[PDB]
């Protein structure tokens, strides 16, 4: 993400949301959270059609 | 009329090639220019390696007068400049492919190429940058006999122009004797 | 600066001479320096010829020796328009510039490049020191051709067809030892000897 | 997003002429040996030639687009790792202020 | 409060929606799957705003996973892919070292040069530009006064249609050659694993079409239809009059 | 986008293809001879209301 | 006069951004390089129109944001004044 | 394993064998120029490649911002400024080697601990 220098592997740079829902998220962590949720949604939206066909 | 060979004695001449800024090229590719006059002066060091152009005030200050002439290439090889003015006027080789080799003439070789660059300190210099940003049954019967005698395949259209007559009268006459 | 150099600012060309002449630019393609006025079997006839089957073309010496030995309508159409200068350019460069020696030992074929012929401009010092002022019009690049007895299309097709796992390594040398497809200079030499 | 905006395109020819005038080698006399490390210059994909000293051009174009003499939709990148320099001026890009 | 960029068609407020697409006129590489005979390909789309839709798709293909080491380049309207040395001669580069100077840039490295040796051996067949230009690519239309192909016709292909950006006029073959060499270098870097596989879901390689471009598409199509119709009724007003 | 398409891009798309000509000299032999009847149609500046 | 810059989607492969205008600018609440070329205007402007209505959106789950951004277009209120 | 081109016409010389004196005659195939090679090695494969980790060292790496900076010293100039980055040759089985380049000495050095 364009807010860090190159070639890091420290967990906050690659996406460890250290914080908690009470304290809220620093915006980078907010973005990574959005990534994970989006992955879940698209997986649901494909698996439902395929499982319906195979059930029929 | 003349010979079919090119000129050779002007091979051993020094020619200098200039890359030019486009406004200056348009000023210097004019037919109302090009009259032997000298609109500037050049300045080489004794050691070389730096030339400014001392342009005279004939340009009237719209363009600069101090031009850092940068020698792009010091030594240039395999370069020959030639002219062509028009001429005064298994062994089946084609003699004439309509090649018209006019009076072709060498006029020298090139050793240096340089680029004209106006020096930015001039007020007209870098002003140009924002400028760039800114921008009759029996008679016709005998007459027919001569006519097919002239040409046996005489057509109806050729017959009609040779008659200028009523066509129904024309057609009933033709078939009565011939085609 | 003191007069340590030929300070002759430009003397422009005769305007009356400017008409009916065009001064193009010659370019050669080899790492070695080439001077044709020394190397070439003069006379030199720079012509604009078609290059179709130039292997079987004319040697000037061979031509001289041969001469010495002998002696409904559609009524409807549409011109999709094109620029007149571009069309004239197409017509002019429909044949390229070719220059050879008298022998045909070494030939050079030009072609047109349209990079920056307009921006270039010529300055030559003359014998008196006159600095002549020529706006250059076009530049042509010349490459030497058939200096090594080039092969031909049909047997080339039989070579490149996938009949062999690899084509013969010395196939051109074997064809030359057989004697077919000689050089233009060799053809000129044979015609001169016979 | 809220401050996003869309490029509307601008004619590249003034940039091309300008960039020639501040020192290029047009491709027609480029040779790899004599410039073993000079930088390629692209404008909307079309290569236009190679240039020797890239940093001066890069900062110059930055200053020029900050002075307002180039339509600020124009985007430049000096990919230092590969000796590249790109200019983009087509329509349809997405940009946000900073 | 009605700041709104929309249209009124038949009294109902209609709105456009931005479309997107891949960026035109930009280089992409690929790693097609193992069972196909092709391993790596490069693509160039093109356009020229936007006469007859200017698709003009180009590929450079690679074969094998050894001995099938060859670089065949597809091209309209040439019905077979061509080894690239033919194309270099066709553009007018004869000597092989300078084909290699077009392709690779660091003369010190070699792995690309051993990677290119088989294509040079393919290029051993033809040693002259028109003797390369002759090669077939029929794909219509009817041939005129020819022997096999007009050299004029092939060079007209390479001038007018081929790679319809960098130029289209008559005289920029060296530019075409360098562009091709750059493309080959990118493909070869991808297959030589010094540079990684390209990405398609990088956002910058996309553009957003929008109201202006969409109206441009409809307007160009409709006006060309219009020009065809006005060219009709003008040739066939053989009888009077000039309406 | 709309303003760009109206101010420019429209005059451009017209002027890129304005010309249309059927200049008739004879389109066969004779006709004696005849002259070059320039039936030409081309578009100029456009207008918007 | 060079205070803000338009940046497309690619120069981010060439630049470096700061969150706050203080985050590295001088050398029990929340847990939070010296070569910055740009600083972003305000991090809340990565959102969109619908999602700019959710109060404290950094304090819940992302799929819940996605639901709310869907449902808000189905809400009713006024829409114009004429 | 490099290529030698024919000086008389820029085409690479090909291996061909003396039939009687048994020498490596790199002959041109375009023209008839011939050349005697130096070593009996002709073809070369390298089925395993492990090179490229220090790629693209341009003379002005430090002009980029996005490279990080550290405090190790260049063991030629001992300047405390330096720039480091990952190995360039992006394979799935490369390492975590860091290559340090200093702006002062313009010199590269690694931190291997074998
Ligand atoms: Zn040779
Ligand atoms: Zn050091």
């Amino acid at each position: 993400l364009p807010h860090f220098s190159k070639d890091d592997y420290s967990p906050e740079s690659k996406g460890f949301v250290e914080n908690s829902y009470l304290r809220g998220l620093t915006p980078q962590e907010f973005f990574f959270h959005a990534m994970g949720g989006r992955e879940g949604l698209i997986d649901t939206a494909v698996k439902t059609a395929e499982t319906g066909y195979i059930q029929r | 009329e003349e010979s079919l060979d090119l000129d050779l004695e002007r091979s051993n001449r020094q020619v200098w090639l200039v890359r030019l800024p486009m406004f200056l090229a348009e000023k210097w590719r004019d037919r109302n220019n090009l009259h032997g006059q000298e609109l500037g002066k050049i300045r080489i060091n004794k050691d070389g390696s730096k030339i400014t152009l001392l342009l005279n005030e004939n340009d009237n200050d719209s363009i600069p007068h101090e031009y850092d002439l940068e020698l792009t290439k010091k030594v240039v090889e395999n370069e020959y400049v030639f002219t062509e003015q028009n001429l005064k006027k298994r062994d089946r080789y084609i003699p004439y492919v309509k090649t018209i080799p006019k009076k072709t003439a060498i006029v020298g070789t090139v050793c240096h190429e340089c680029q004209v660059m106006p020096s930015m300190n001039d007020p007209n210099y870098h002003k140009i940058v924002e400028q760039r940003r800114n921008i009759p049954k029996k008679e016709i019967l005998d007459y027919l006999f001569k006519l097919f005698d002239e040409y046996d395949y005489w057509s109806l259209k050729g017959l009609k122009e040779r008659t200028r007559q009523p066509e129904a009268h024309l057609k009933e006459c033709l078939d009565k004797v011939a085609t | 600066d003191p007069n340590e150099y030929n300070e002759f600012p430009l003397r422009a060309i005769p305007k009356e001479d400017l008409e009916n002449m065009r001064t193009h630019l010659l370019k050669f393609q080899s790492k070695k320096k080439i001077n044709p006025v020394t190397d070439f079997h003069l006379p030199v006839r720079l012509h604009r010829k078609d290059t179709r089957n130039l292997q079987f073309q004319l040697t000037r010496a061979e031509i001289v020796q041969r001469q010495k030995e002998i002696s409904l309508r559609r009524k409807t159409r549409q011109l999709k328009v094109l620029d007149e200068n571009a069309k004239k350019l197409r017509f002019e460069e429909f044949y390229p510039w070719v220059m050879e020696d008298f022998d045909g030992y070494n030939t050079w074929v030009g072609s047109y490049e349209a990079g920056n012929s307009d921006s270039y401009v010529l300055l030559s010092v003359e014998d008196d020191g006159s600095f002549t002022m020529i706006p250059a019009d076009k530049v042509y690049k010349f490459t030497a051709r058939n200096k090594y007895a080039t092969l031909t299309i049909d047997e080339a097709e039989k070579r490149m067809d996938k009949k062999s796992g690899e084509v013969p390594r010395w196939l051109m040398k074997h064809l030359d030892n057989i004697g077919t497809t000689t050089t233009r200079y060799d053809r000129t030499r044979r015609k001169l000897k016979a | 997003s809220l401050m996003s905006c869309i490029s509307v395109g601008t004619d590249p020819m003034p940039i091309i002429t300008f960039l020639s005038e501040w020192g290029m080698e047009p491709l027609e006399d480029y040779v790899p040996h004599q410039s073993p490390d000079a930088t390629r210059v692209f404008v909307n994909g079309v290569w236009h030639g190679v240039h020797r000293n890239p940093a001066r051009l890069m900062e110059t174009l930055r200053t020029l687009r900050r002075k307002g003499d180039i339509n600020p939709e124009v985007s430049m990148i000096r990919d230092i790792r590969e000796k590249e320099l790109k200019i983009f001026t087509d329509a349809g890009r997405v940009y946000r202020p900073l | 409060f009605d700041m709104g960029g929309y249209f009124i068609i038949n009294g109902s407020e209609k709105v456009l929606i931005a479309q997107e697409r891949s960026a035109g006129n930009i280089v992409q590489v690929f790693k097609k799957a193992a069972p196909s005979p092709i391993s790596h390909v490069a693509e160039i789309r093109s356009a020229l705003e936007k006469g007859s839709r200017f698709i003009s798709t180009l590929q450079v293909k690679l074969y094998g996973r050894s001995s099938a080491r060859t670089i065949k380049a597809t091209l309209p309207y040439i019905k077979q892919d061509i080894p690239i040395v033919i194309i270099f001669r066709a553009l007018g580069i004869i000597p092989d070292g300078e084909i290699l100077e077009h392709i690779c840039y660091d003369v010190n490295d070699w792995q690309m040069l051993e990677m290119l040796k088989p294509c040079v051996e393919d290029g051993f067949v033809i040693q002259d530009r028109e003797t390369a230009l002759d090669f077939i690519g029929r794909r219509g239309t009817a041939l005129g006064i020819k022997k096999e192909k007009r050299i004029q016709y092939a060079k007209d292909i390479l001038q007018k249609e081929f790679l319809p950006h960098i130029t289209q006029l008559e005289g920029f073959e060296s530019r075409k050659a360098f562009f091709l060499g750059y493309m080959i270098n990118r493909l070869l870097l991808c297959a030589l694993d010094r540079k990684d596989q390209d990405d398609r879901d990088h956002f910058g390689k996309k553009r957003l079409d929008l109201a202006g471009p969409l109206l441009a598409q409809l307007f160009k199509t409709l006006f060309k239809k219009l020009t065809k119709d006005i060219f009709r009724y003008m040739q066939r007003t053989v009888e009077e009059a000039h309406d | 986008s709309f303003n760009q398409f109206v101010d420019y891009t429209l005059q451009d798309i017209i002027c890129e293809d304005s010309t249309l000509i059927l200049e008739q000299l004879a389109q066969h032999t004779t006709e004696s001879d005849n002259i070059s009847r320039k039936y030409e149609i081309s578009f100029g500046k456009i207008y918007v209301t | 006069e060079g205070l803000v810059e338009y940046i497309d989607a690619e120069e981010e492969e060439s630049i470096l951004i700061a969150m706050q205008p203080e985050d590295l600018e001088p050398a029990a609440k929340r847990i939070r390089a010296t070569t910055f070329t740009h600083c972003e205007i305000h991090p809340s402007m990565i959102l969109g129109v619908a999602a700019s209505i959710i109060p404290f959106p950094d304090h819940n789950q992302s799929p819940r944001n996605t639901y709310q951004s869907a449902m808000g277009k189905q809400a009713m209120g006024v829409f114009l004044t004429n | 394993t490099t290529f030698r081109f024919c000086r008389d016409c820029n085409n690479m010389l090909y291996p061909r064998e003396d039939k009687e004196n048994n020498r490596l005659l790199f002959e041109c195939r375009t023209c008839s120029y011939v050349e005697e090679a130096g070593s009996p090695l002709v073809y070369r494969h390298e089925l395993i490649t492990n090179i490229g980790e220090t790629a693209g060292v341009v003379q002005d790496i430090g002009s980029d911002p996005t490279l990080p900076r550290s405090d190790r010293e260049c063991p030629k100039c001992h300047s405390r400024e330096n720039v480091f980055f990952q190995s360039q040759q992006r394979r799935k089985d490369t390492s975590m080697v860091l290559f340090f380049v200093c702006l002062s000495c313009s010199h590269i050095f690694t931190s291997d601990q074998k």
